[PDB]
RNA sequence: CCCCGUGGAGCUUUACUGCAGCCUGGUGUUGGCUCUUGGGGGCCUAACCCUCGGAUGGGGGGACAGCGCUUGGCGGGCAGUUUGACUGGGGCGGUCGCCUCCUAAAAGGUAACGGAGGCGCCCAAAGGUCCCCUCAGGCGGGACGGAAAUCCGCCGGAGAGCGCAAGGGUAGAAGGGGGCCUGACUGCGAGGCCUGCAAGCCGAGCAGGGGCGAAAGCCGGGCCUAGUGAACCGGUGGU
RNA sequence: GUAAGAGGAGGUAUAGGGAGCGACGCUUGCCCGGUGCCGGAAGGUCAAGGGGAGGGGUGCAAGCCCCGAACCGAAGCCCCGG
RNA sequence: GGCGUGCCUAUUGAAGCAUGAGCCGGCGACUCACGGUCGUGGGCGAGCUUAAGCCGUUGAGGCGGAGGCGUAGGGAAACCGAG
RNA sequence: AGCCAUGGGGGAAUCUGGGCGGACCACCGCCUAAGGCUAAGUACUCCGGGUGACCGAUAGCGCACCAGUACCGUGAGGGAAA
RNA sequence: AACCUGGGGAACUGAAACAUCUCAGUACCCAGAGGAGAGGAAAGAGAAAUCGACUCCCUGAGUAGCGGCGAGCGAAAGGGGA
C-alpha cells in the first residue's frame, strides 16, 4: 500500500491584491518561482517573495513576453 | 491550603510590570551548528506568550 | 499530557546554591516627588515613619519630582536626583553601612 | 565534519562546516570579530 | 466470547531494575619462630572452632575457618514493574517526522490502510562580486571516430542546463568560463507572511569594519520549496 | 531459621540429597559449533586498596588541602580443553 | 364521536423487543477550610490593614504595627534608575 | 556538601588545648564536646461542670429502652431492632 | 480514652505508565513516661565587631533552598508574643 504520503501545504499565492493600501516592508506575494516579477518599489527575497518597499498602493502590470509585474504606487 | 508557587515556572518566566509574561526563545542550545547567524541573534531576544500567559500567572501569585 | 509549554527554558541563572541566599544590603528607592510631601529634613528614620521605607533599610533618593531645598540623608542618591537637590539645597551621603 | 573558527592572537569562535576528506585539509577564511576588526581564523 | 481501560492478578525468560543467596580482594577479630625474593614456602600454640568419663586441663584444626565493615562479580530462588498508537473488531502485515505532485470541486484550507515519488545529504567551490560566453537536438561535410568523442557549415526561444524527488521558475540567466576574492560577517531590525501554542518564513534600512566594480551598485551562502529535534541533564572554550 | 538451633541422623558413600525414565524383554545410534556444568599455577580485561612521576588551591613561611601517571592487585568474563 | 407511540437514562436515532423502577412512606448526592482570581456592597486612601497576644466582658469591646499588600522599573547578575 | 548523629578501620592533646562560622587555605571572630538534673508557658480528654443561629428516635453515640446486648461467626470479629 | 518519648516501619496512592521521588517516618507492631511527655543553661546561632537555656503561638514564608529541577517537598536567622 506504500503511498499514504504528502507534505505540508505552503499557503502561497498573492498576498495583497491591486488597490490595497500597504505599509513599507509588508509582503505582496509568495511564489514557487517568479510567477510574478518585482518592478517599481517592490523587492524580492531568497524564496522569490515580493515585498513592498514604501507605503503606497499595489497594482499589477502584465507585459506579455516579459511577464507580469507587481507595483506599489507611493503616496504620502 | 495556601498555594505554593510553581518553582518550575519562576525558574524560567517573568511577569512584566503591565502583567505580561516573558521568556527566552526556544531552540538555541543544540540544533546550533551554523544556522544562519541571523537566527541565533534572534533566538537571544526574549518574547511574550499569549494565553498561557494567564495559565502561567496563576502558577505564581505570591510572586 | 504532551509538553505543557515547559518546553520554554530557564535563563534565570544562579537560581540557587545550597546555603542559598547571600545577605547583601538592600536599597529601596524613593522618588523626591513623594519626598516633597513635606518639609524640614529627612533621614532613613523619618522616611520609614510613614509609608515609604518599611524597614527596607538602605535609603536611596532618586527620580522625577520638584525638589524642596531641604537637607536629606540617604545610603545613596541618583546621579540625576543628586543634581536636582544639590541645585537648591544640600544633603549628606550614607552613614557607612 | 562539524567545525568552528578560532581567532588569531585570541580565542573567538563562530559557526562553521568543514568537509574533511574532500579537497580541504587547511582552512583559514576571513571573519569579523567583535573585539578588534577583521583577522584570519584557524580551523581547530 | 470479543474489544476497550496508559484496570487487576497467577505464571515465564538470555525484558528492565532490585533482593536473598553463593563467589571474591582488602581490613578487624590476628599471635610466635624460620627459610626466601610487603609478597611466597614451612613449623609452632595460645586467639577462634570441634571434641574428650567436669576441663583451671587433655586431644584435633589453627591465624586458616567463622564473624564484623568494606570491594567487585554470579544471581526468576524472590520482589516491583514495563511490554506504544493508527487499524471498516482485534492480532498478523503495513504505517508514524519532513518535501513534490494529484485527489482539492479556478483564493486559502480540506479526509480515507486514496494514486504516485523523494529527504535524514552535498559544495571552499558547487559561495561573493566583476567580466565574458549561450543549450538540447536535426541535416550536411570531415584521418582514428562511426548511432554517439573532436572540428566546420546551415536550421534551432528553449524540448538543455540549473548537485539530488517533483513542481514552479528561468538564456533580457538562476545556465557555461575567467580575474580578483570569503558578506557560509558582527550589533541590530521598520513592516509582514503563516499560525491554537510553541515554531517556521520574508525583510527594507541603520552602525561597525570589509570583498568585487570605473561607477550605479551587489554580498548577512547555494534558482526555490526536504536534508531535521522543545526542555531537562552534562561536555569544551571565553568574559 | 535473622540467630541459637533443628531436620538430614543419633545415619556415614551397600549412606544421604537433587534430577529424569518408569515391571520385564531387546535395545538406546551420529553431532561438544552455541547454552550449561566440569577441568585449565599461562595470558588478556578487571574493583576497593597499595603506589606517588607529575599537577593544582592557599599562606610571607613552616605548612595545610586536593588532583594524579607507570606499576602491584580477587572472583567474574575472555581464552584453552572435557 | 374526534384525537393520541409510558417515565427516566443512554443515544445519530427509543413506544420501543436497549437501561432502571412491584407500590407507598421515610434516608439520600456540588459542602467546608485555607490560598487564588474576577465581579459586587461598603470603609479609608499614597496609603490601607493588623497576627499571636494583653485588658475588658461573660452572647461589650478595646488595645496590640511585629508583619502583609501598595508607592519603580529594567537586568542572570554586579548595578543603575524614570529608566 | 559543611554541620549534627554513627556501623567499620586508624587514632591525639588539656588552653602554645579543642569544636564551629557550608569543600579547602589564610585572616577576623563565636563556642568550650566526649557526665547528669531542672519548674513554668505546651498536648490530650476516660472523668465533672457550663454553653450552643447542635440532633430530636431512619436524627443524635452502635446503644434515650436491661447494648457491645439479642443474634452471627471455630475464632479474631461482626452487630441490631426497640 | 487521647496526648508523649524512644526502638522498628508499610502500601494503595501521586507522578495521568513506572523504578529515583511521593504517600510518610504517616498506618501499624514493640518498649517506656506521666498528669503530662519531650526539650533544656551553648564545643549555640551567623554577619549584626550582633543575639544570649528550652518549650509554645504569630510572623519571616510558600521566602532561602530541595527536586527523574518532574510530581512535588519546604526550612532558619530575625521581629511580635506566652
Ligand atoms: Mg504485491
Ligand atoms: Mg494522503
Ligand atoms: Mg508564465
Ligand atoms: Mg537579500
Ligand atoms: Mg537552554
Ligand atoms: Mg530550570
Ligand atoms: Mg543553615
Ligand atoms: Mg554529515
Ligand atoms: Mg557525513
Ligand atoms: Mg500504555
Ligand atoms: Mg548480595
Ligand atoms: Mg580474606
Ligand atoms: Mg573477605
Ligand atoms: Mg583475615
Ligand atoms: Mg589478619
Ligand atoms: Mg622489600
Ligand atoms: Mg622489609
Ligand atoms: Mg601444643
Ligand atoms: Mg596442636
Ligand atoms: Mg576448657
Ligand atoms: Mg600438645
Ligand atoms: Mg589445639
Ligand atoms: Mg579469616
Ligand atoms: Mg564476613
Ligand atoms: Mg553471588
Ligand atoms: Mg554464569
Ligand atoms: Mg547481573
Ligand atoms: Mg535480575
Ligand atoms: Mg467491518
Ligand atoms: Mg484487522
Ligand atoms: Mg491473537
Ligand atoms: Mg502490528
Ligand atoms: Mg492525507
Ligand atoms: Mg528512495
Ligand atoms: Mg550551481
Ligand atoms: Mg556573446
Ligand atoms: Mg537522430
Ligand atoms: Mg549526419
Ligand atoms: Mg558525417
Ligand atoms: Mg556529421
Ligand atoms: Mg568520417
Ligand atoms: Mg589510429
Ligand atoms: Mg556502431
Ligand atoms: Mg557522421
Ligand atoms: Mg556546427
Ligand atoms: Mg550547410
Ligand atoms: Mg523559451
Ligand atoms: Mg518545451
Ligand atoms: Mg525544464
Ligand atoms: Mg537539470
Ligand atoms: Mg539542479
Ligand atoms: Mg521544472
Ligand atoms: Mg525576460
Ligand atoms: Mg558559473
Ligand atoms: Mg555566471
Ligand atoms: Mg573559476
Ligand atoms: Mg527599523
Ligand atoms: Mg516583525
Ligand atoms: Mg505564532
Ligand atoms: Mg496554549
Ligand atoms: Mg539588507
Ligand atoms: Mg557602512
Ligand atoms: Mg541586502
Ligand atoms: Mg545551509
Ligand atoms: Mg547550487
Ligand atoms: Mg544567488
Ligand atoms: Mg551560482
Ligand atoms: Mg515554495
Ligand atoms: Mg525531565
Ligand atoms: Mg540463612
Ligand atoms: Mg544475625
Ligand atoms: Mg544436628
Ligand atoms: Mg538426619
Ligand atoms: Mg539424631
Ligand atoms: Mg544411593
Ligand atoms: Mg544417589
Ligand atoms: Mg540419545
Ligand atoms: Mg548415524
Ligand atoms: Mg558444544
Ligand atoms: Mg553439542
Ligand atoms: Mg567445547
Ligand atoms: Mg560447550
Ligand atoms: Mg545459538
Ligand atoms: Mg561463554
Ligand atoms: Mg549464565
Ligand atoms: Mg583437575
Ligand atoms: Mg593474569
Ligand atoms: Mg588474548
Ligand atoms: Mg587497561
Ligand atoms: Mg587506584
Ligand atoms: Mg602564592
Ligand atoms: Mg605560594
Ligand atoms: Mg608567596
Ligand atoms: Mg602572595
Ligand atoms: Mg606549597
Ligand atoms: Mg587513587
Ligand atoms: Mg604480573
Ligand atoms: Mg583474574
Ligand atoms: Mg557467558
Ligand atoms: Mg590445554
Ligand atoms: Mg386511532
Ligand atoms: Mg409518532
Ligand atoms: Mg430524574
Ligand atoms: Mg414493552
Ligand atoms: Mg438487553
Ligand atoms: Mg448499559
Ligand atoms: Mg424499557
Ligand atoms: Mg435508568
Ligand atoms: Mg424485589
Ligand atoms: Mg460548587
Ligand atoms: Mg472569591
Ligand atoms: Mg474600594
Ligand atoms: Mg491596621
Ligand atoms: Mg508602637
Ligand atoms: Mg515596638
Ligand atoms: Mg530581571
Ligand atoms: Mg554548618
Ligand atoms: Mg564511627
Ligand atoms: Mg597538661
Ligand atoms: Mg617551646
Ligand atoms: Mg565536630
Ligand atoms: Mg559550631
Ligand atoms: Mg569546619
Ligand atoms: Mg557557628
Ligand atoms: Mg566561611
Ligand atoms: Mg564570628
Ligand atoms: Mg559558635
Ligand atoms: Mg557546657
Ligand atoms: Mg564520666
Ligand atoms: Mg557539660
Ligand atoms: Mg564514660
Ligand atoms: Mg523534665
Ligand atoms: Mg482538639
Ligand atoms: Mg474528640
Ligand atoms: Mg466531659
Ligand atoms: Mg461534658
Ligand atoms: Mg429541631
Ligand atoms: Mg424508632
Ligand atoms: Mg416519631
Ligand atoms: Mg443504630
Ligand atoms: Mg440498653
Ligand atoms: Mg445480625
Ligand atoms: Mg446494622
Ligand atoms: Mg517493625
Ligand atoms: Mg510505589
Ligand atoms: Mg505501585
Ligand atoms: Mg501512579
Ligand atoms: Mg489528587
Ligand atoms: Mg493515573
Ligand atoms: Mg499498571
Ligand atoms: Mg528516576
Ligand atoms: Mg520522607
Ligand atoms: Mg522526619
Ligand atoms: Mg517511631
Ligand atoms: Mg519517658
Ligand atoms: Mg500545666
Ligand atoms: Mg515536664
Ligand atoms: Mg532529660
Ligand atoms: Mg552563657
Ligand atoms: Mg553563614
Ligand atoms: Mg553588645
Ligand atoms: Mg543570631
Ligand atoms: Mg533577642
Ligand atoms: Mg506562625
Ligand atoms: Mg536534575
Ligand atoms: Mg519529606
Ligand atoms: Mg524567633
Ligand atoms: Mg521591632
Ligand atoms: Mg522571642
Amino acid at each position: 500500500t506504500k503511498n499514504g504520503r504528502d507534505s505540508q501545504a505552503k499557503r502561497l499565492g498573492v498576498k495583497r491584491y491591486e488597490g490595497q493600501v500597504v505599509r513599507a516592508g509588508n509582503i505582496l506575494v509568495r511564489q514557487r518561482g517568479t510567477r510574478f516579477k518585482p518592478g517599481k518599489n517592490v523587492g524580492m527575497g531568497r524564496d522569490f517573495t515580493l515585498f513592498a518597499l514604501v507605503d503606497g498602493v499595489v497594482e499589477f502590470q502584465d507585459r506579455g513576453r516579459l511577464g507580469r509585474y507587481v507595483h506599489v504606487r507611493p503616496l504620502a | 491550603p495556601k498555594m505554593k508557587t510553581h518553582k518550575g515556572a519562576k525558574k524560567r518566566v517573568k511577569i512584566t510590570a503591565s502583567g505580561k509574561v516573558v521568556a527566552m526563545k526556544t531552540g538555541k542550545r543544540h540544533l546550533n551548528w551554523q544556522k544562519s547567524g541571523k537566527e541565533i541573534r534572534q533566538k537571544g531576544r526574549k518574547f511574550v506568550l499569549a494565553k498561557p500567559e494567564a495559565e502561567r500567572i496563576k502558577l505564581l501569585l505570591p510572586y | 499530557g504532551r509538553s505543557t509549554t515547559l518546553m520554554r527554558l530557564p535563563k534565570r541563572g544562579m537560581q540557587g546554591q545550597v546555603p542559598g541566599e547571600i545577605k547583601r544590603p538592600r536599597y529601596q528607592g524613593v522618588n523626591l516627588k513623594d519626598l516633597a510631601r513635606f518639609e524640614g529634613e529627612v533621614t532613613p528614620e523619618l522616611l520609614v515613619r510613614a509609608g515609604l521605607l518599611k524597614k527596607g533599610y538602605r535609603l536611596k533618593i532618586l527620580g522625577e519630582g520638584e525638589a524642596k531645598p531641604l537637607k536629606v540623608v540617604a545610603h545613596a542618591f541618583s546621579k540625576s536626583a543628586l543634581e536636582k537637590l544639590k541645585a537648591a539645597g544640600g544633603e549628606p551621603v550614607l552613614l557607612e553601612a | 565534519l562539524l567545525l568552528e573558527c578560532t581567532e588569531c592572537k585570541r580565542r573567538n569562535y563562530a559557526t562553521e562546516k568543514n568537509k574533511r576528506n574532500t579537497p580541504n585539509k587547511l582552512e583559514l577564511r576571513k571573519y569579523c570579530p567583535w573585539c578588534r576588526k577583521h583577522t584570519v581564523h584557524r580551523e581547530v
